[PDB]
């Protein structure tokens, strides 16, 4: 599986993220 | 996702820019914008047979999320049938690594620069509870302007709570507290800068040694000495990074406010 929790969205390169760590981090089970 | 998504078609393929274990990197340019980047390749074979997946996948979550001057950036990614592809920015001036060939050793005002630059990423990083672990002059790029870039997050971990058990990076590199099959945390990473600094001004690692097993050794018992020209704030410096016992090695704060590294950074 090559399923990623990342970008592979095409970008438009001529025209706040890294909260994703402590957002996970602090996510409950 | 209802978006359009990477294709190969999206790129022009350039010359290869390095050669990596599970593939080339290829310059390339986006065929839209013709914003020129880096293209990972890595065959999907050889990371089934090495039993790698799972780390290509926190390359990618963890590199992706991340946003700082002195880290390469990872746009995206995508695979196809045969390969996984990242999308990265491109470092002009390429690896520190050749760099040091070329001069064989760097001088202090150079060394500390570097340092101060890595040192600001990896206090990002770990401000973010990542751990890199795969620091050395082959993973560090070199920006239009000079900068050192961190990349390969091949190796790294998302470690918010608990320590690690992994034994990762390369030989040279490793911490005692990786080779003994003890546990570790985020402070691999200021050993490996020791390790770092001292390859950057002797222009080889200090525990370099003809075998594995001696290597290892040497590692475990923290064991090398300095040229003469390596002056008493450069000794200073790598002597606390390279601490047997991972608590008593200096914070990346302290690296950054060290004498030796104002003085000359
Ligand atoms: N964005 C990039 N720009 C320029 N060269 C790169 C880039 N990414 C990788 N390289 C070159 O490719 C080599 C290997 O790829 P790297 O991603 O560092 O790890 P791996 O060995 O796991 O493939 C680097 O040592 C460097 O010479
Ligand atoms: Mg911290
Ligand atoms: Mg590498
Ligand atoms: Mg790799």
């Amino acid at each position: 599986s090559y399923s990623y929790d990342a970008p592979s969205d095409f970008i438009n390169f001529s025209s706040n993220i890294d909260s994703w760590f402590e957002e996970k981090a602090n996510l409950e089970n | 996702s209802k978006k359009r998504q990477w294709a190969l078609e999206d790129f022009e393929i350039g010359r290869p820019l390095g050669k990596g274990k599970f593939g080339n990197v290829y310059l390339a340019r986006e065929k839209q914008s013709k914003f020129i980047l880096a293209l990972k390749v890595l065959f999907k074979a050889q990371l089934e047979k090495a039993g790698v997946e799972h780390q290509l996948r926190r390359e990618v979550e963890i590199q992706s999320h991340l946003r700082h001057p002195n880290i390469l950036r990872l746009y995206g990614y995508f695979h196809d049938a045969t390969r996984v592809y990242l999308i990265l920015e491109y470092a002009p001036l390429g690896t520190v690594y050749r760099e040091l060939q070329k001069l064989s050793k760097f001088d202090e005002q150079r060394t500390a620069t570097y340092i101060t630059e890595l040192a600001n990423a990896l206090s990002y990083c770990h401000s973010k509870r990542v751990i890199h672990r795969d620091i050395k002059p082959e993973n560090l790029l070199l920006g239009s302007a000079g900068e050192l870039k961190i990349a390969d997050f091949g190796w790294s971990v998302h470690a918010p709570s608990s320590r690690r058990t992994t034994l990762c990076g390369t030989l040279d590199y490793l911490p005692p507290e990786m080779i003994e099959g003890r546990m570790h945390d985020e402070k691999v990473d200021l050993w490996s800068l020791g390790v770092l600094c001292y390859e950057f001004l002797v222009g080889k690692p200090p525990f370099e040694a003809n075998t594995y097993q001696e290597t290892y050794k040497r590692i475990s018992r923290v064991e090398f000495t300095f040229p003469d020209f390596v002056t008493e704030g450069a000794r200073d410096l790598i002597s606390r990074l390279l601490k047997h016992n991972p608590s008593q090695r200096p914070m990346l704060r302290e690296v950054l406010e060290h004498p030796w590294i104002t003085a000359n950074s």
